[PDB]
């Protein structure tokens, strides 16, 4: 009848103990192995309802809202009041760290100027996958082509990290309105930062389809 | 178109053979070379690789071809529609092709292994033929019979080829092969009918000579013969068929439910179809029937090196459910190697001994009664010395014939000597062969004496059946009338000599009067005219037939195993009871009603039969016993001896035993024992001294004619029911590790621990585990101490086996695979607390920022290389863990950071392998763990 | 008991014959196993009460392997010990020195192999054979490797004890194991004992096959004598004797798988072995006046 | 067991005549008897307790050594039920037997349990006497 209750109930005790022993030989700031994620792929924010296809109507507040509150919530820690407690790292450098306490740099939200949905020039943020370590190579630059207008040590150590964002503004002028704009962003000017794969269409390149309903 | 119309001289002309010695070996070899083997009958068979086509097809193996063809069609459509097609559907088709190819190779090997042994069993007992070659009686293999041989067929003998009968001493053949009639048709050397199929001078191939003797010239051997020119459920198999059906139903239910849930969970149509066909063809118990056949064939091979040749695999499992053995004394329970101990010609125990010198104890040819008895014994015997081993001692010699006859011949040679010359002096006129129905054998000879009446009568047989036809005696060479003063002494001699388990044969002779039987009197076997009654008794003969050396131990094993041993014998109720006590059939304690009527003095009619647990039943009392009267004997008595019983009453005995719900094994070595051999659940024939008819009627052949070999076969077949469950509980263990990944997937919303290709790869590596679990088996120390298995109540598969196999040895292999999955996902960053609710974003191809627990962000195609690593690790870990578990179990009882692999799935085994030892659930399930 | 030392062109065999009288009648010749003498193997069997009805009619000759006797000097360092097949060549001169014309053999383990090889070489000097725990086959390759491994890890006494006795009786029967431990370790010379063990391990193969009726009339190769194969139900040598049950003519060969029995059936079940031996001997024309056991008991 | 001492038919008399102060408790057994196998562990755990210097435990196989079965009047026939036999040897001479042999020469049936050995052989008092006397030998 209920004989399995005692058997299964205490069967998990060995399973839990073996899980516990495994969890105490790991760190909390670095994975044991990390070769599957050797280079960082790219991604577009906000994440559409469909396969990276943005679709909003300019004559509607709710149509472009689902992206506006997403961008506002995501870009909240980047604001001026929430970046005043980080050291300003030199521009163009390769800032490293070795101290027992790690602190990230400052990323001002004023970098991503101009979110243009109502104006007719929607702004979507193209991010970069975070990899623990993996210092970038050459001149990292996100090249986005359709007028397209472009503008780590761990979650525990590098606390306060603010990754470099790139904001892509695809203008919808009256002469070209209602089209399905397909932009092709890609990392350029780098060697470690891979950009060519067959099955992995996102390792370096992200392709989104922005469309405004006239 | 035969030679039944030819003359005796014409047979010599046509075939070039002398009809007194046959064609000699010099031409026999040439004729064998020219025409080939006697029994050709070549059947056509499969070209072998055609069977491979059936192995790589059919059953549930065609679902994988359906899946592979669907995958290839979808690949073709995708390649035609979209440029740069995804090389995944082609790989999917290739994998489900190679899986079936490998599984079919496994099945073909596993079936050829069984077929090799099963065909090996058919050559241990070849068909034999007695041909007269070089003027001597030899026994060639039946395939060497040559057109023109001289073949002699006795009773219960398969006829080797088409014979034209030239001599026949009352021969009747069973022609049911070409007709439907089973009545024995008489055969004579005389032309009877124009049709060769209805004449009396032709005996056909494959028929049986059910009575008598004959001799013929082979006319058609291979395919020119009339036979060569013209061309089922058991409880164990039924149980394993019903179980496979219900488990297949469960498999289809689970596969359909999983396919529906996959469609609900946003699966691809082809992916979900392949998942359903990988679940169905992984949960079905394919190979269970092959494993069962492997077990049966292996254990039939094991009990053939112990002289128990089974003629089919259905007798392998019946031998093991046995609860009654009806055995025959002479040959089976006794060695049939007979030596003389005491003599009875006078009213005294006349001892005898070996070591010819000093005459053996103290006695010689002084007594004329002894002289007459010796002459009678020498003349009545048909056994003769083999013409070899002359320098060997008389006792250490080769004699062909009946064992009692051989002992008598050796005795006469040791005492008087030159029994061949003694028989030459007394030329035999007529001979009446011994029959199990007549219980006697007589002969008439010619007397070269002085006061002889010109005719001599010689008789031997059952002592009490001989005294009943004797009116005179011979004491010290003088004839006296028969009275009680000698009858009490004769019965006392039978009681003392027969009470020692010594076989006594009554010999008697009557001087045939000359005035009634002249020199040329008519002497015919049929319608006897000689005075069978009123003979002169010249004494009995007491010799030993010791029990077989391993038979008392076998009776002890039967007694401890709950098997009833019944002795059916034709000997006296005195000798039979003595032998039953000497072999242990009637054990100490239990006494016959005649024993408890003499331990305390009352008449036997005043004794309650319920006080006696042993009885000796005379065969003449069983002939007037109803079915309800034999029932009161077989169930109220634990030890039954049927003495003075003909071979035709063994049918009544086995029928009465079977009316009690027993599984009867019966022993037979004659044509008259065939209905008993065909009625019994197991029919046992004798491989040394047994008819070709009994060897056909039987389901088993005793290569040594030993009762101990039957018990050894029962002991070996008892080990089938505990090895079949180790296979039904090992084909089922792997199912839970195959279906728990998807259940946990659905419930806990975690990345998939195991995929369809790896699901179909798991059941490949774990497919031969039950097969190798039976070649490395062991034997229990109490297999022969248990009561017989009830085949109608004892079930191979029960809830206590299915529940154990699934919920105790599959839920602990599933955890050992889940450990490898969790760890391979943990070393890469994802912690088990994070891996919960992740399957919605883990499986989203357009969410390429899935947050690692250590802060990293993974692309879809980077997550689905760790996922496939987890799948492959799951498969390999489960397979290697099952193999190592097999080795550890049948060894113990009856590297770089790789602690998460096979290590834990063997560690989790250790805990329940040990903790379960504490429960000791009695109604025991700690044999497996 | 008369003890003889016989020079035998391969060493010297020590034989102890009890019941000296002989004639045209066979004697009983016994050969022991590894770790034993004739005393450690057959001295509580021929002293058994039921056995005394068979030893008044037969002479018993007890054969010791060269050097595996009582009070045996150590063999020289690296002495060339005779093979299992040279041990069976020492028996015909034993028979001629004692004026024996024929024997009935009882052998245990290695003695069964030696007596079987002797009966194969000279079938005219043997009438019957009681073979106990007989291994007709070579050790093999996996077993050879395991022996080479256990030779250094385990003591010779424990090796021999595991050879003789099964796993269950190595723990249950306290006084049997504690008796034969002293028997092996204190009554045998330990250099000659390892010599005998080495010669038995590389024992070659008994060339015997079961005669097939008819076709196999070409040459055949088997024992032409009444064989009684004896093994216990719980002995480590069950499979070896069952392999020896095949490759032997079933016409004259008997297999006794004794129940409730272990490694050495002649010392733990001598009553059940005496009865089988008596019936085996009576089947060949000996002691015909001996009453059937379990009949004279009642 | 290194506490029970197994005897031959030479050594038993040697070690019974070696010391006259010592009490010897010797079991006469045979490897074919099934009763001696049942009494085998009981004797072992009795010697595990009462093994003082003045009281040692012995054993002898009378199934193999038939010269002990005669000098100590222990019947090896299986129809006598004399096996196992427990004999006490106070002062080198027999002081008590189990099972006891009556006038006719038939052994009275006796149950060889642990609780029947200490009581009838006075093992609890032999232990105390021997352990009290042994301290005088070292003084
Ligand atoms: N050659 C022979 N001539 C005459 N009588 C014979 C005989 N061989 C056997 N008998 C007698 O025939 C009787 C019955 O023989 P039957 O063949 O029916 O059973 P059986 O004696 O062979 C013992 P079992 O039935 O156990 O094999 C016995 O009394 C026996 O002495
Ligand atoms: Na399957
Ligand atoms: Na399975």
């Amino acid at each position: 009848l209920l004989f399995y209750l005692v058997f299964y109930g205490f069967l998990a005790a060995l399973f839990s103990f073996t899980m516990w022993v495994m969890l105490q030989t790991l760190n909390d700031e670095v994975p044991k192995y990390r070769d599957q994620i050797p280079s960082p792929g790219l991604m577009v924010f906000p994440k559409p309802v469909t396969a990276l296809e943005y679709t909003f109507s300019r004559s509607d507040p709710t149509s472009y809202a689902g992206y506006i509150e997403d961008l506002k919530k995501f870009l909240k820690p980047y604001t001026l009041e929430e970046q005043k407690n980080l050291t300003v790292c030199p521009d163009g450098a390769l800032f490293e760290q070795k101290g027992p306490v790690y602190v990230a740099c400052q990323f001002p939200i004023s970098l991503l100027q101009a979110f243009g949905y109502s104006q007719g020039n929607p702004c979507i943020l193209v991010k970069m996958n975070r990899i623990i370590g993996l210092k970038p190579e050459g001149v990292p630059r996100i090249d986005c082509v359709s007028n397209v207008a472009v503008y780590y040590y761990g979650k525990k150590l590098h606390v306060g990290y603010l990754q470099p964002l790139v904001a892509v503004q695809v203008s919808f002028a009256p002469n070209n309105t209602g089209k399905e704009v397909t932009v092709e962003c890609k990392i350029d000017g780098s060697a470690n930062l891979k950009s060519q794969d067959d099955r992995d269409k996102f390792l370096g390149r992200v392709m989104f389809k922005i469309t405004a309903r006239a | 178109m035969d030679d039944h119309k030819l003359s005796l001289d014409e047979l010599h002309r046509k075939y070039g053979t002398d009809l007194s010695r046959g064609l000699t070996s010099a031409r026999a070899a040439e004729i064998l070379a020219r025409d080939g083997p006697n029994a050709l009958t070549p059947p056509p068979t499969t070209p072998e690789w055609i069977k491979f086509c059936r192995q790589l097809f059919g059953g549930f193996s065609m679902l994988l071809w359906i899946g592979a063809i669907l995958c290839f069609l979808a690949y073709s459509i995708q390649a035609a529609t979209e440029e740069e097609p995804q090389n995944d559907n082609l790989y999917l088709g290739v994998v489900l092709s190679a899986v079936v190819i490998i599984t079919g190779c496994f099945s073909y090997y596993q079936e050829a292994k069984s077929s090799k042994i099963m065909e090996s069993f058919k050559n241990m007992v070849p068909q034999q033929a007695l041909v007269i070659r070089n003027g001597e009686k030899m026994s060639i293999n039946a395939e060497e019979v040559v057109v023109g041989d001289l073949v002699e067929v006795k009773g219960g003998d398969r006829i080797p080829a088409d014979l034209r009968i030239i001599s026949a001493n009352g021969c009747k053949v069973d022609n049911s092969s070409l007709t439907g009639e089973s009545e024995p048709q008489t055969r004579s050397p005389d032309f009877t009918n124009e049709n060769p199929l209805e004449t009396r001078n032709i005996a056909f191939f494959s028929t049986n000579c059910v009575e008598g003797t004959a001799r013929g010239i082979v006319v058609y051997t291979g395919d020119r013969t009339v036979m060569g020119r013209i061309a089922g459920q058991t409880p164990i198999a039924a149980e394993i068929e019903h179980f496979i059906h219900i488990i297949t139903g469960v498999a289809v239910f689970l596969g359909v439910s999983f396919f529906i849930l996959s469609l609900i969970l946003e699966y691809t149509w082809l992916e979900a179809v392949i998942f359903l066909i990988g679940i169905i063809v992984a949960n079905v118990p394919e190979g269970l029937l092959a494993t069962v056949t492997v077990c049966l064939t292996l254990t039939a091979k094991r009990m053939a090196r112990k002289n128990c040749l089974v003629k089919n695999l259905e007798a392998v499992e019946t031998l093991g459910s046995t609860s009654t053995i009806c055995s025959d004394k002479t040959g089976t329970l006794t060695q049939n190697r007979m030596t003389v101990a005491h003599m009875w010609f006078d009213n005294q125990i006349h001892e005898a001994d070996t070591t010819e010198n000093q005459s053996g104890v103290s006695f010689d040819k002084t007594s004329a009664t002894w002289l007459a008895l010796s002459r009678i014994a020498g003349l009545c015997n048909r056994a003769v010395f083999q013409a070899n081993q002359e320098n060997l001692p008389i006792l250490k010699r080769a004699v062909a014939g009946d064992a009692s006859e051989s002992a008598l011949l050796k005795c006469i040679e040791l005492c008087c000597g030159s029994v061949k010359e003694m028989r030459e002096r007394y030329a035999k006129i007529v001979e009446i062969p011994f029959n199990s129905t007549n219980k006697y054998q007589l002969s008439i000879h010619k007397n070269p004496n002085t006061s002889e009446p010109q005719h001599l009568l010689v008789m031997k047989g059952a002592p009490e059946r001989i005294l009943d036809r004797c009116s005179s005696i011979l004491l010290h060479g003088k004839e006296q009338p028969l009275d009680e003063e000698l009858k009490d002494a004769f019965q006392n001699a039978y009681l003392e000599l027969g009470g020692l388990g010594e076989r006594v044969l009554g010999f008697c002779h009557l001087f045939l009067p000359d005035e009634q039987f002249p020199e040329g009197f008519q002497f015919d076997t049929d319608d006897v005219n000689f005075p069978i009654d009123n003979l002169c008794f010249v004494g009995l003969i007491s010799m030993i037939d010791p029990p077989r050396a391993a038979v008392p131990d076998a009776v002890g094993k039967c007694r401890s195993a709950g098997i009833k041993v019944i002795m059916v014998t034709g000997d006296h109720p005195i000798t039979a009871k003595a032998i039953a006590k000497g072999v242990g059939i009637i054990s100490e304690g239990n006494e016959t009603v005649e024993d408890i009527a003499a331990r305390l003095n009352i008449p036997v009619s005043q004794v309650n039969p319920r006080d006696a647990k042993a009885c000796v039943v005379h065969g003449s009392d069983l002939k007037d016993m109803t079915s309800e009267q034999l029932d009161d004997i077989l169930k109220y008595h634990t030890e039954i001896v049927f003495a003075r019983t003909s071979p035709q009453q063994k049918l009544i005995i086995v029928e009465g035993c079977q009316r009690q719900g027993a599984i009867v094994a019966v022993t037979g070595d004659g044509v008259n024992d065939s209905p008993a051999l065909k009625k019994a659940d197991i029919g046992v024939a004798m491989g040394i001294a047994g008819s070709d008819v009994s060897k056909q009627a039987a389901d088993m052949i005793l290569l040594d004619d030993n009762f101990a070999s039957i018990v050894t076969g029962v002991e070996e077949g008892r080990l089938i029911f505990d090895n079949l469950k180790k296979s039904i509980a090992y084909t089922l263990t792997s199912n839970i590790p195959e279906i728990t990944p998807f259940l946990i997937f659905i419930i806990a919303n975690i990345p998939l621990p195991l995929g369809t290709v790896t699901i179909l790869c798991i059941d490949l590596g774990t497919d031969m585990v039950p097969a190798i679990s039976l070649a490395y088996e062991q034997a229990e120390s109490d297999i022969m101490k248990r009561q017989p298995r009830n085949p109608k109540t004892d079930k191979l598969v029960n809830e206590r086996l299915i529940s154990m196999a699934y919920g105790q040895i599959g839920m602990i292999q599933a955890l050992g695979g889940f450990f490898t999955y969790f760890v391979i996902l943990a070393e890469n960053g994802f912690l088990p607390i994070h891996l919960l609710g992740l399957r919605v974003d883990w499986d989203d191809r357009w969410i390429n920022d899935v947050e690692d627990s250590y802060g990293q962000q993974w692309t879809y195609e980077q997550r689905k290389i760790v996922e496939f690593t987890c799948h492959t690790a799951f498969f390999v870990s489960i397979v290697v863990v099952q193999w190592a578990d097999l080795v550890i179990c049948k060894t113990r009882r009856n590297p770089t950071w790789w602690f998460c692999a096979f290590p834990y799935s063997l560690l989790i085994f250790v805990y329940d392998k040990v903790r379960k030892l504490i429960i000791r659930r009695r109604p025991e399930k700690e044999t497996y763990y | 008991c008369q003890e003889h030392d016989i020079e035998t062109t391969h060493g010297v065999v020590h034989v102890t014959i009890r019941g000296l009288p002989k004639g045209n009648r066979p004697v009983i010749l016994t050969y022991h196993d590894i770790g034993l003498n004739h005393k450690s193997c057959f001295n509580a069997f021929f002293n058994f009460e039921d056995m005394q009805e068979i030893t008044q009619h037969f002479a018993v000759c007890h054969v010791d392997a060269p050097g595996q006797q009582e009070g045996a000097p150590s063999f020289p360092t690296g002495y060339q010990y005779p093979t299992m097949d040279e041990l069976a060549e020492m028996l015909p001169p034993v028979l001629t020195h004692l004026s024996l014309k024929s024997i009935i053999g009882i052998g245990v383990g290695a003695g069964a192999y030696i007596l079987s090889r002797f009966a194969l070489n000279h079938p005219e000097l043997v009438e019957g054979l009681v073979l106990i725990n007989v291994d007709p086959c070579a050790k093999g390759w996996i077993d050879w490797a395991a022996s080479k491994l256990s030779g250094l890890t385990t003591n010779v006494v424990d090796i021999i004890l595991a050879h003789h006795f099964g796993q269950e009786e190595l723990q249950a029967n306290l006084d049997l194991i504690q008796t034969y431990r002293m028997h092996i370790a204190q009554d045998i010379n330990q250099d000659n004992l390892q010599l005998f063990l080495n010669s038995y391990n590389g024992r070659r193969d008994l060339e015997i096959e079961r005669p097939i009726l008819g076709q196999n009339d070409n040459k055949s190769k088997t024992l032409k004598c009444s064989t009684l194969l004896v093994v216990g139900d719980n002995s480590p040598a069950v499979e070896a004797v069952v392999e020896c049950n095949s490759r032997l003519n079933p016409i004259n060969t008997t297999l006794l798988k004794m129940a409730d029995c272990g490694g050495l059936p002649q010392v733990v079940q001598p009553g059940k072995l005496t009865e089988a031996f008596k019936y085996f001997l009576q089947g060949m024309g000996y002691i015909p006046s001996a009453s059937m056991t379990r009949l004279a008991r009642s | 067991p290194e506490y029970i001492k197994y005897f031959n038919d030479k050594t038993i008399d040697e070690e019974l005549e070696r010391d006259k102060r010592v009490t010897w408790i010797v079991e006469f057994f045979a490897n074919w008897s099934n009763d001696c196998q049942s009494f085998a562990p009981i004797y072992a755990d009795l010697s595990l307790k009462y093994n003082c210097t003045g009281l040692n435990f012995g054993k002898v196989d009378v199934g193999r050594y038939t010269d002990v079965s005669t000098r100590y009047k222990v019947s090896t026939s299986p129809l006598t039920k004399q096996l196992p036999t427990l004999i006490l040897f106070q002062g080198g001479k027999e002081a008590m037997r189990r099972p006891q042999i009556d006038k006719k020469g038939r052994a009275v049936s006796w149950t060889f349990s642990e609780e029947n050995v200490i009581r009838e052989f006075n093992l609890n008092e032999l232990y105390q006497r021997a352990k009290k006397l042994s301290k005088a030998g070292d003084n």
